[PDB]
């Protein structure tokens, strides 16, 4: 068919082969798909500039997603985002390995994304500790409730992980409430095996 | 002292350990029932062994309940993206068939043991698996599953010319035997233990058509050369050469170039793995496999007793009207810093000298 | 090399030998045989034998061989995969790394 | 007889060739035909080895 | 095969894109090298 | 850093103050790495270290 006035519903299930995993959209959410089908500021977005960027992304227009990046709020979810977006269009290209250049520089748009979102990533470092660190673990109330260190492993983005803001999450989260930290391999074997031995073992305050 | 043990048992750490050595108890235990005798019933090793396999089965049929899509082909094909979780599918099937066999009387009980035999053979690898949690052991993982693409093709390359040389060899010394299925075993049998050391001193160029001296002192009539039987010698030499010297330092020198690619990454895929890692044992249940059966009771009670009658921090409003201050903060800190980098760049300086 | 060695060798042992009280002899069966096949000898005589045959003797004499106890044309098969997969695979892996910690000292 | 032998060891003198060429066949791959080029480029180095 | 025939005007057509194209490059030569450091670098001292 | 580096300019002995902070920093860099900080730390205790060396 030709295909005319293409749904956002269609777009959304894009997203959702795209994105992968369990990435429910707001496209593909029932609650709205009531509102799409009453119409064939109720039809206006809170956040234009996410699904703008979305957009310009799908279309290949890359100025033009750099530009909506620089506005709005959620700057780093919207470039892990991107960055997968690109990735897996990159990849779904060379599957069905079209003209090669288009392939390469969707795997460039997916580096610079990437990129992007890793000197976000260290300039919050550098700003603020804990500020960085809240947010790269609050919940993404506009992406499937999410967070985007979900977004980053999805993204196999091997350097945003590689930094040392997630490594330290991800080491706080592995000792878990326990913050005993003292030759952790062999305590913890003393610790398992010899049941009274964590009692000599410091724990976090609440 | 109940919620300082609550909070010991309840961290990532301490349940991946107990997880490994309740897996290496398991192990061992494996290694002693595939040892001994099995008779009509099965021992209490063996018990052990298969209420091990029958809780992990059970263990992994609720990962597959409780997977984050909700649509139920979805998340097997969640689960089926990752080859550990279909190979160990595979395995466990494979034990309950060997189970289902090894109950029955004879002959079927030596065909439980092969698959008994075949299983240590996935569980030690499984345990080359679960050695990826250290930062030295886990990049050498990474490593072995890169070389196995180059082991791949030198496995094509080496069959052709091995089974080339065999195809010769097995026709020229022997010109008389009827169509049988050995035939093809004798095509891949002697070349192939060529290329790791031994050469079958004994089993090349006999002396064919000569009365040769017994052990005492008795010239019996050898058999005579059947064909030009000295071929089989040139084309042996030839092909250990090409084989063992031109393949195995060919798979050297990619071996080296791949170790070139795969150093320069080193740790970061480490770092990557880690959070898999995290997310696996943090959502895995408090006891181990071999005891998961109370953890599974338990929390059909809580969720048929109390429901039925990680990471993600939860953020208000105006933490998140902080959070998103200080992004922009950010962003535009990040903008300015890269406007000044460019326009302290030399070029930029040659340039507007030169306007 | 321990892991996968050693787990030939637990397969081996517990394919070909189905019937033998437990002592610690069986703890050097598995770390005895499948250790040297890295270094050259593959013990060609006391791989694949002819079971349940009556082989010719030296004087023309067909003795009744011992019979297959189990299926045991698996070990040769697994033997080819673990002397291919030790030797080759770690072996090239070591020489690789050797390099590049020669090209760091 | 006794020719009949002598066309035996050339069948498998022929074998030996249509497995190279097949090898030779297998040079459409990506990843193979890099592989057959570099043995090309090896067996010069073969050679020397073989003279010392 | 890949032979293909090709008439007069077309001929024509492909003669002028070729044209287009070989001009454009060395356009791009020239600025490219203008633009190189070491040209600017030297037409300062001058 | 900056004041150890101006308070190595001034006064007598700056062989011996130098390799003294060197080694001050390499031992806190190792207990910093024993301990396993934030790594940037631990970083930029090699760094004065590799600096006064
Ligand atoms: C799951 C991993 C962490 C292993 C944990 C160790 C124990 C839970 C198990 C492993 C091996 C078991 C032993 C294996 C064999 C025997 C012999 C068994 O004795 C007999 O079978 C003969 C006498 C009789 O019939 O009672 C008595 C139990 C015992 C000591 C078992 C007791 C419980 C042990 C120590
Ligand atoms: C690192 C941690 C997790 C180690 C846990 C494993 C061990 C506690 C297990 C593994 C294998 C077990 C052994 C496997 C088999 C036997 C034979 C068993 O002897 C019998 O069953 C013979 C009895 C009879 O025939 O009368 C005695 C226990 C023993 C040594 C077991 C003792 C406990 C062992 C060492
Ligand atoms: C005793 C002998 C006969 C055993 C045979 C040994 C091989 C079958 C083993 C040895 C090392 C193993 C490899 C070690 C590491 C890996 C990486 C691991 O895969 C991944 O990390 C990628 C999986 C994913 O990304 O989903 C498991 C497969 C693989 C290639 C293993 C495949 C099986 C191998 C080649
Ligand atoms: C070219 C490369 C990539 C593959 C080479 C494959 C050969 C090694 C295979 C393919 C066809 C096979 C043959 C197909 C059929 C038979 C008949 C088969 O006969 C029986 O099993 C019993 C017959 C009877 O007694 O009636 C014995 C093996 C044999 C000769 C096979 C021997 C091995 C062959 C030559
Ligand atoms: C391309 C790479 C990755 C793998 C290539 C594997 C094949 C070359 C192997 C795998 C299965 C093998 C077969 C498995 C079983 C047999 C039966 C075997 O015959 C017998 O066991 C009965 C007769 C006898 O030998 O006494 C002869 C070899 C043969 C055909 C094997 C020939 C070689 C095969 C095809
Ligand atoms: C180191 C590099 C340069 C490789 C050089 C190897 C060849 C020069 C040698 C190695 C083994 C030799 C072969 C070893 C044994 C024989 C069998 C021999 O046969 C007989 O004498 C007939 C016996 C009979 O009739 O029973 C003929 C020479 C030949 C092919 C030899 C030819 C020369 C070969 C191929
Ligand atoms: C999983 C990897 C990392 C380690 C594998 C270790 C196995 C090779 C070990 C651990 C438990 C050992 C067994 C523990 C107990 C015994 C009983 C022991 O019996 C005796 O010494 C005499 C018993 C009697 O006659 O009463 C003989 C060795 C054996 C079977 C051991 C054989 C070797 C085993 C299987
Ligand atoms: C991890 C790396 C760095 C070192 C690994 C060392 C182990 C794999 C070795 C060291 C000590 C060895 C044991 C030393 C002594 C014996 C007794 C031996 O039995 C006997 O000597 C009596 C029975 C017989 O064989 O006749 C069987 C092997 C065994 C268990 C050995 C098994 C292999 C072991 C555990
Ligand atoms: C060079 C690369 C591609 C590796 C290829 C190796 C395999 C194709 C070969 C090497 C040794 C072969 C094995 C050597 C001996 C046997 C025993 C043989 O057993 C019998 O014939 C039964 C004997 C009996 O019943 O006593 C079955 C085939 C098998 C497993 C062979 C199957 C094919 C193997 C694994």
């Amino acid at each position: 068919p030709p295909d005319y006035r293409i749904s956002l519903i269609d777009i959304g299930l894009v997203i959702e082969y795209l994105m992968g995993g369990a990435y429910r959209c707001n496209y593909t959410r029932k609650r709205f798909r009531t509102l799409y089908h009453n119409l064939f500021e109720i039809n206006h977005f809170p956040f234009p500039f996410h699904e703008l960027m979305v957009w310009a992304v799908l279309m290949k227009r890359q100025k033009m997603a750099l530009f909506f990046w620089q506005h709005g709020e959620e700057a780093m979810a919207k470039a892990l985002v991107a960055c997968k977006l690109c990735k897996a269009m990159a990849h779904e290209a060379s599957e069905n390995d079209m003209v090669d250049d288009i392939s390469q520089e969707l795997n460039h748009n997916s580096r610079d994304f990437g990129q992007l979102a890793v000197e976000l990533l260290d300039q919050s470092y550098k700003q603020d500790e804990q500020l960085a660190m809240k947010l790269l673990t609050y919940e993404l109330k506009n992406w499937s409730n999410a967070t985007c260190l979900q977004l980053a492993v999805a993204a196999k983005h091997r350097d945003f992980i590689a930094h040392t803001c997630s490594q330290m999450l991800l080491t706080d989260m592995w000792m878990g409430r326990l913050r005993m930290r003292k030759n952790s391999g062999l305590k913890v074997i003393l610790g398992i095996l010899l049941p009274p031995s964590i009692l000599s073992l410091e724990f976090k305050n609440k | 002292l109940g919620r300082k043990i609550y909070e010991f048992y309840n961290a990532p750490i301490v349940k991946f350990w107990f997880y490994t050595l309740a897996y290496i108890g398991y192990l061992m235990l494996f290694n002693y029932i595939v040892l001994v005798k099995m008779e009509r019933w099965p021992s209490t090793q063996e018990w052990i062994v298969i209420s091990y396999i029958f809780t992990l089965g059970i263990e992994k049929m609720r990962e597959i309940l409780m997977s984050e899509p909700g649509k139920l082909l979805q998340k097997v094909k969640v689960w089926l993206q990752e080859y550990w979780n279909v190979t160990d599918l595979i395995a466990i099937l494979l034990f309950s068939v060997g189970m289902i066999l090894r109950l029955q009387d004879q002959p079927f009980r030596s065909d439980g043991r092969v698959i008994y035999c075949v299983n240590i053979i996935y569980w030690y690898i499984r345990l080359l698996d679960i050695f990826g949690v250290n930062k030295y052991l886990g990049p050498y993982v990474m490593m072995i599953g890169k070389m196995m693409i180059d082991m791949m093709y030198f496995v094509i390359i080496m069959l052709v010319v091995l089974m080339s040389f065999g195809v010769a060899r097995q026709a020229i010394l022997f010109p008389n035997e009827e169509p049988s299925w050995k035939l093809a075993k004798n095509i891949f049998y002697m070349p192939y233990w060529m290329i790791y050391g031994e050469v079958f001193a004994d089993q090349i160029d006999p002396p064919c058509g000569q009365n040769e001296t017994r052990e005492d002192g008795k010239i019996i009539q050898l058999p005579p050369c059947k064909t030009g039987a000295w071929i089989v010698p040139a084309i042996m030499a030839c092909y250990l050469l090409v084989a063992n010297i031109l393949l195995v330092n060919l798979l050297i020198a990619v071996f080296n170039n791949t170790f070139f690619e795969v150093k320069s990454i080193s740790n970061q895929v480490w770092k990557f793995q880690r959070y898999q890692l995290i997310m696996t044992f943090h959502e895995r249940p408090v006891l181990p496999p071999p005891l998961i059966i109370f953890s599974h009771m338990t929390m059909i009670f809580q969720h048929l007793c109390c429901r039925w009658r990680g990471l993600k921090l939860f953020i208000t409003d105006d933490e998140l009207k902080k959070v998103h201050d200080f992004e922009e903060q950010c962003i535009e800190e990040y903008f300015r810093e890269k406007d000044d980098r460019f326009n302290s760049s030399n070029d930029e300086r040659i340039r507007v000298t030169s306007e």
